[PDB]
DNA sequence: TATTGAATAAAATTGGGTAAATTTGACACTATAATGGGTTCGCTCGTTGTGGT
DNA sequence: ACCACAACGAGTTACCTCTCCAAGTGTCAAATTTACCCAATTTTATTCAATA
RNA sequence: UGGGAGAGGUA
């Protein structure tokens, strides 16, 4: 007699985005490890909780070794011979009948095993809210920063983390307002924090030109490679397989207004769309715009190129510190060389 | 987590009305060993425990302990920002000052603070529609659309320059808003970031 | 909620729960220290508050007040010795406690043997009584002591005054036991009845 | 080749008001006749104001 | 102008132990809060060109 | 928890 599993069923059930089989495996690994502190040998007892019934039998376990430790757990072969070899050798099932008592260290180890097994509960929940969307813009409040990561939020008690290094050298988050990233490939298994989004990847940049351009909504336009210096200068490499529609023309839009909106987005970001396209010296002498062209050596093994530019542009072609000669290497995969 | 038991310990002896008082254990603590950990968490993480003290105005000193470290940290990053750091040494040390003295106050205005407290909801941010009561049937509760949900009016960071523009005439607002206010802004945030990890070493000691 | 004295307390180690007993008092000859635990006292802290969790708890256990805070009866600090003396006053109504039954018991045994001498000696006094009477009345001095002094009433004689004598100290002999197994009754009910303690 | 001041549009704030909920405080319970109260000392010595022939 | 009454205040310091210290419940007018509108008003990032 | 009386005691 258990009007108690009745509760469970529909007087004190989850939040509905959780299983009852769980909520039962909560249960039972909970009076399995409630009995199993309680007893001072030490016995390993998992005790199955039959679901309709409420009540239940103890279950001390024994697995199948030939190990001198743990007798409580250790059967053998001639005691498999018992149920005449019609098992493995390792499981734990049970041949045994025990009894059970409450008490207040039982109720109090159980609060601590149900918070867990509610906790982790609650993480494969934000698992599937994870795994049923893979990879889009997302918007939450920043609500409780941290010397290593920012904690985020995306509603339904889900929770998200903007780690130190993928967000913008510029970033002043004060807790309260809302932000823009991009989870991407979390980790389901994580005990801690799981959700990775970021804020300075090439994946950004691509899934807000993705929400932000129809056309790349729907293939028309595509972006294939992409290259960042976070807050100060991006490049994105464009090739289309319609002819229809101006490329470049269409993304940066009516007066450059969609690479100013990805600019004040990403935060004051220089994004220079420039083209993609398939065959390397053609490609490269498309890809280092704004500079100029006297000749280029294109290397095959070491995959290098090789660019002759006059005086006069090497500074616009360098940019600062080597930051398009940098930028350009990690857009097109070929690290470039000076040559006058 | 762990930082605002020891904000409920900081208070005089409260009178008890109840029954039966007294549970004379160590079940979750006493005390003033709270405050001998607070104590043993000092030498590493004291400039969230400063802005804790001084934002919760509990141990109303400690604010300009909050104000000295933020102060110190200012100095330390104030070689990023274009408009700081081109300035000369006393100068730079008062606009420092200034507005690490706004951050801080920015930092610590909550709905408590006089003359703070939103019109309408009396800072809960939350009030009821009579509408939805109307059709559901029960009580409901949707977002004060005065404060906006927050509960309390927000501090502008125009105050701080106001202030700084008593000191530097020539600083209009395009350029405080571009190479000025990220400096503001990343003050509030570290202020944020040290109580958090003040929070985390006191979690770590106390456990 | 009304309190309880049980062994059953929370979140303490079971080294202090080896000088209780399991009805939640310490032993009789325990030498305690300081800071330690004399008596099991747990009181209701309060539910004011609905979670899953502690509502899965309520489901799975029945400990309705599952939050409790241990108010046990503890030793003040620098104060040592042994424990020579456990009392315990119940209320009307409640049933007691095995320790409480345990020390109602011994009490009963202590007040039993007390008044048993007390009938011996009583008894003794009157069968002397009769042995006076007796010689005072006949001469039978072998004949009372070659048989044993408690079936001293079915000796008799012809019917005469110290016969008299005889059934009526043989019926006050019956009336000492009535009133004897009477102070019984009223020293059982006595420590029986539930103590006049106070609101 | 940037950076910055004037202008600016969108959003947050603020003072005032306002119609409509809703809370506050007060009441309300009824007939033979009945008609002026129970505290305080052996409990020393200096000062100071208040009232008195 | 120059004397007998009430009342206040004072009486060391610190420490120790003990005992003892009914019932909502319905109703009614007036005042008060409260959820909302809104015009003004301030704030703050963004734009245009003009120097840097 | 922690307040007030009364009683006795120590220097
Ligand atoms: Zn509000």
């Amino acid at each position: 007699m258990n009007k108690e599993i009745l509760a469970v069923v529909e007087a004190v059930s989850n939040e509905k985005a959780l299983p009852r089989e769980k909520i039962f495996e909560a249960l039972e690994s909970a009076l399995a490890t409630a009995t199993k502190k309680k007893y001072e040998q030490e016995i390993d007892v998992r005790v199955q909780i039959d679901r309709k019934s409420g009540d239940f039998d103890t279950f001390r376990r024994w697995l199948v070794v030939d190990e001198v430790t743990q007798p409580t757990k250790e059967i053998t072969l001639e005691a498999a011979r018992y149920e005449d070899e019609s098992l493995n050798l390792g499981d734990y099932v049970e041949d045994q009948i025990e009894s059970v008592t409450f008490d207040r260290i039982t109720t109090q180890t159980a609060k601590q095993v149900i918070v867990q097994k509610v906790r982790e509960a609650e993480r494969a929940m934000v698992v599937d809210q994870f795994r049923e969307h893979e990879g889009e813009i997302i918007t939450g409040v920043v609500k409780k920063v941290n010397r290593d990561n920012i904690s985020l939020d995306l509603g339904n008690n889900a929770e998200a983390v903007i780690l130190r290094e993928d967000m913008l050298p510029r970033e002043n988050f004060r807790p309260g307002d809302r932000v823009r990233g991009v989870l991407y490939s979390v980790r389901p298994e994580a005990r801690g924090a799981q959700l990775f989004v970021t804020r300075s990847k090439p994946e950004m940049l691509i899934e807000l030109f993705r929400i932000e351009v129809p056309e790349i909504g729907e293939e028309v336009i595509e972006i294939k490679a992409a290259a960042r210096d976070p807050g100060s200068r991006a490049k994105i490499a464009v090739k289309t397989n319609d002819k229809r529609i101006d490329p470049v023309g269409a993304c940066v839009g009516m007066r450059g207004a969609r690479v100013q909106a990805v600019s004040t987005e990403l935060g004051g970001e220089r994004i220079d769309i420039v083209l993609w396209d398939d065959n390397p010296a053609q490609f490269v002498i498309n890809a280092m715009a704004p500079a100029d062209v006297a000749s280029i050596v294109v290397d095959e093994d070491k995959h290098t190129m090789d660019i002759a530019v006059e005086a006069g542009n090497l500074a616009q072609a360098i940019g600062r510190n080597g930051q398009n000669v940098r930028l350009a290497s990690q857009l097109s995969g070929w690290e470039l060389n000076v040559m006058t | 987590m762990r930082l605002e038991s020891v904000a409920k310990f900081h208070s005089p002896k409260s009178p008890m009305m109840s029954d039966s008082p007294r549970a004379t254990a160590s079940d979750s603590l006493s005390g003033t060993d709270v405050m001998a950990a607070m104590g043993m968490a000092q030498s590493q993480a004291g400039f969230g425990m400063a802005a804790f003290c001084g934002k919760h105005e509990l141990s109303q000193n400690d604010k300009q302990k909050a104000i000295n470290y933020l102060m110190q940290f200012a100095h330390k990053v104030s070689g990023k920002y274009r408009g700081v750091a081109k300035l000369e040494g006393n100068t730079k040390a008062k606009v420092l000052q200034v507005l690490a003295t706004f951050a801080y106050a920015d930092y610590c205005r909550s709905a408590a603070t006089p003359g703070a407290r939103c019109r309408d909801c009396h800072g809960t941010g939350r009030a009821v529609d009579i509408a939805k009561t109307e059709l559901w049937g029960r009580v409901v509760e949707k977002e004060c659309g005065r404060c906006k949900g927050v509960g309390y009016s927000r501090m502008p960071a125009s105050a701080a320059y106001r202030a700084v523009t008593m000191l530097i005439p020539n600083l209009t607002q395009p350029t405080w808003s571009r190479t000025v206010k990220p400096l503001y802004d990343a003050l509030v945030v570290q202020c944020h970031k040290e109580e958090s990890i003040a929070d985390n070493i006191l979690n770590a000691v106390t456990r | 909620g009304p309190e309880e004295i049980t062994a059953d307390i929370p979140n303490v180690g079971e080294a202090a729960l080896s000088k209780l007993d399991e009805s939640g008092i310490v032993y009789i000859g325990a030498e305690v220290t300081g800071g330690d635990i004399l008596v099991g006292k747990v009181t209701p802290k309060g539910e004011t508050q609905l979670t899953p969790e502690e509502k899965l708890l309520r489901a799975i256990f029945g400990e309705k007040a599952s939050d409790v805070k241990d108010s046990s009866l503890r030793v003040p600090n620098g104060v040592s010795g042994t424990v020579i003396d456990v009392q315990v006053f119940t209320r009307d109504g409640v049933e007691k406690d095995k320790r409480a039954l345990e020390i109602e018991e011994m009490q009963l045994k202590q007040a039993k043997k007390d008044l048993s001498e007390e009938l011996q000696i009583l008894e003794a006094g009157l069968f002397s009584r009769i042995r006076a009477v007796l010689v005072a009345g006949g001469v039978e001095a072998e004949k009372l002591d070659k048989l044993p002094r408690d079936r001293w009433l079915e000796l008799g004689l012809t019917d005469e005054e110290k016969q008299n004598q005889l059934e009526q100290l043989a019926e006050q002999y019956d009336e000492l036991k009535h009133e004897f197994e009477k102070k019984l009754e009223a020293k059982r009910r006595k420590i029986t009845q539930g103590d006049d303690l106070a609101p």
